[PDB]
C-alpha cells in the first residue's frame, strides 16, 4: 500500500498515493470529478477520476464493476488504458471510494480542428489509428456506442486515442447511427463504423454532417442523404410503431456522395460511402475500413492486433449492491500496472 | 511512425 495524503479541492476530499502531485480540478460531473496531476512514478501528467458513490445502489454497483473490468481489457495504442486504479480503503469493510487513473494525452479533436487546418495527410492518419483502435475494440466484443470528437484524444504527433465508452446501458446525437438514436433494433458493433463515417466527413468539409435539432429532425438530415429504407431493412426494425412511421415517409433515393463532398480525396469519398450506409449488416466493418485504398500508406496488416476475449456474462448476473461492490474490490485487488517503458 | 505533426492548444 502506498502512501496517501489527503486534500481539500472544488469542496471534495482528494485522497491519493504520493506519487500523484499537484493536482488540479479539470471537471465535474454526475459520474464523478476529475483532476489533472503529474506522475512522478512514470514521469508523465494524467487524469485522475474520483468515481461518484460507485455503489448508490445495485445498478450504480453494477456500472462501477463495468467500467473498471472495461478499463483494465483495454491494452491498445489507439485506446486509452487504466494507468492505475486505486482507494485508500485497507479492506472490504471500509471500501467506498474508487479511483482511476488515465493518461492525459494532450487535446481532443475538436480542439485540434479549432486550432488548424488538417491536411488529407492528417485526416487519413486520424481515421486509421481510429479503424485501428476499434478493430481491437470490435473483435473483443465490446461497442464504444458514444464515439464523437470530443472523445478521441491527440497529441503533436498526431497520434490518437480513443476514450469515455459508452456505459450507460445537440451533440452526441449528431453522431450516433439512426437504429440507436430511435432504438429501431439491436444493433451491432457498425454503429461505431457510422460515428467514424460522421466524423471524417466533418474533417473534410469542416461541417457537421447530420446536425439536427431533435430526433426527427436529424432522421430527416440522415434519410436525405442515404435514402429512405427499403424492406429488407424495414423488416429487421422490432418496432412496429417504427416501422409505420418509416413507411409513413416520403421515399426518398440514396444521393451521389461525389455530389457532396465536391474535392475531397475520391478514395476518401468511396469510404465514406462504405461507411454512412443505413442498414448496419451492410456497413463496412473496422477490419475490412483498414484495408481500404484510402489507408494505402498506414495499412499493416501486422499490426493491427485484435484483443484477448473479454467475458461478459456478468451482465446476465443478478446480485445484490454488495455482491457488486466485493466483485469491484477483487478487481481493484487484482490490478497489475502497465509496464514502464 | 509517420511524419505528420500538429498543434495542441493550451
Amino acid at each position: 500500500r502506498p502512501t496517501f495524503y489527503r486534500q481539500e479541492l472544488n469542496k471534495t476530499i482528494w485522497e491519493v498515493p504520493e506519487r500523484y502531485q499537484n493536482l488540479s480540478p479539470v471537471g465535474s460531473g454526475a459520474y464523478g470529478s476529475v483532476c489533472a496531476a503529474f506522475d512522478t512514478k512514470t514521469g508523465h501528467r494524467v487524469a485522475v477520476k474520483k468515481l461518484s458513490r460507485p455503489f448508490q445502489s445495485i445498478i450504480h454497483a453494477k456500472r462501477t464493476y463495468r467500467e473498471l473490468r472495461l478499463l483494465k481489457h483495454m491494452k491498445h495504442e489507439n485506446v486509452i488504458g487504466l494507468l492505475d486504479v486505486f482507494t485508500p480503503a485497507r479492506s472490504l469493510e471500509e471500501f467506498n471510494d474508487v479511483y482511476l487513473v488515465t493518461h492525459l494525452m494532450g487535446a481532443d479533436l475538436n480542439n485540434i480542428v479549432k486550432c488548424q487546418k488538417l491536411t488529407d495527410d492528417h485526416v487519413q492518419f486520424l481515421i486509421y489509428q481510429i479503424l485501428r483502435g476499434l478493430k481491437y475494440i470490435h473483435s473483443a466484443d465490446i461497442i464504444h456506442r458514444d464515439l464523437k470528437p470530443s472523445n478521441l484524444a491527440v497529441n503533436e504527433d498526431c497520434e490518437l486515442k480513443i476514450l469515455d465508452f459508452g456505459l450507460a446501458r445537440v451533440a452526441t446525437r449528431w453522431y450516433r447511427a439512426p437504429e440507436i438514436m430511435l432504438n429501431w433494433m439491436h444493433y451491432n458493433q457498425t454503429v461505431d463504423i457510422w460515428s467514424v463515417g460522421c466524423i471524417m466527413a466533418e474533417l473534410l468539409t469542416g461541417r457537421t454532417l447530420f446536425p439536427g435539432t431533435d430526433h426527427i429532425d436529424q432522421l430527416k438530415l440522415i434519410l436525405r442523404l442515404v435514402g429512405t429504407p427499403g424492406a429488407e431493412l424495414l423488416k429487421k426494425i422490432s418496432s412496429e410503431s417504427a416501422r409505420n412511421y418509416i413507411q409513413s415517409l416520403a421515399q426518398m433515393p440514396k444521393m451521389n456522395f461525389a455530389n457532396v463532398f465536391i474535392g475531397a480525396n475520391p478514395l476518401a469519398v468511396d469510404l465514406l460511402e462504405k461507411m454512412l450506409v443505413l442498414d448496419s449488416d451492410k456497413r463496412i466493418t473496422a477490419a475490412q475500413a483498414l484495408a481500404h485504398a484510402y489507408f494505402a500508406q498506414y495499412h499493416d496488416p501486422d499490426d493491427e492486433p485484435v484483443a484477448d476475449p473479454y467475458d461478459q456474462s456478468f451482465e446476465s448476473r443478478d446480485l445484490l449492491i454488495d455482491e457488486w461492490k466485493s466483485l469491484t474490490y477483487d478487481e481493484v485487488i487484482s490490478f497489475v500496472p502497465p509496464p514502464l517503458d | 511512425k509517420p511524419d505528420l505533426r500538429v498543434v495542441i492548444p493550451p
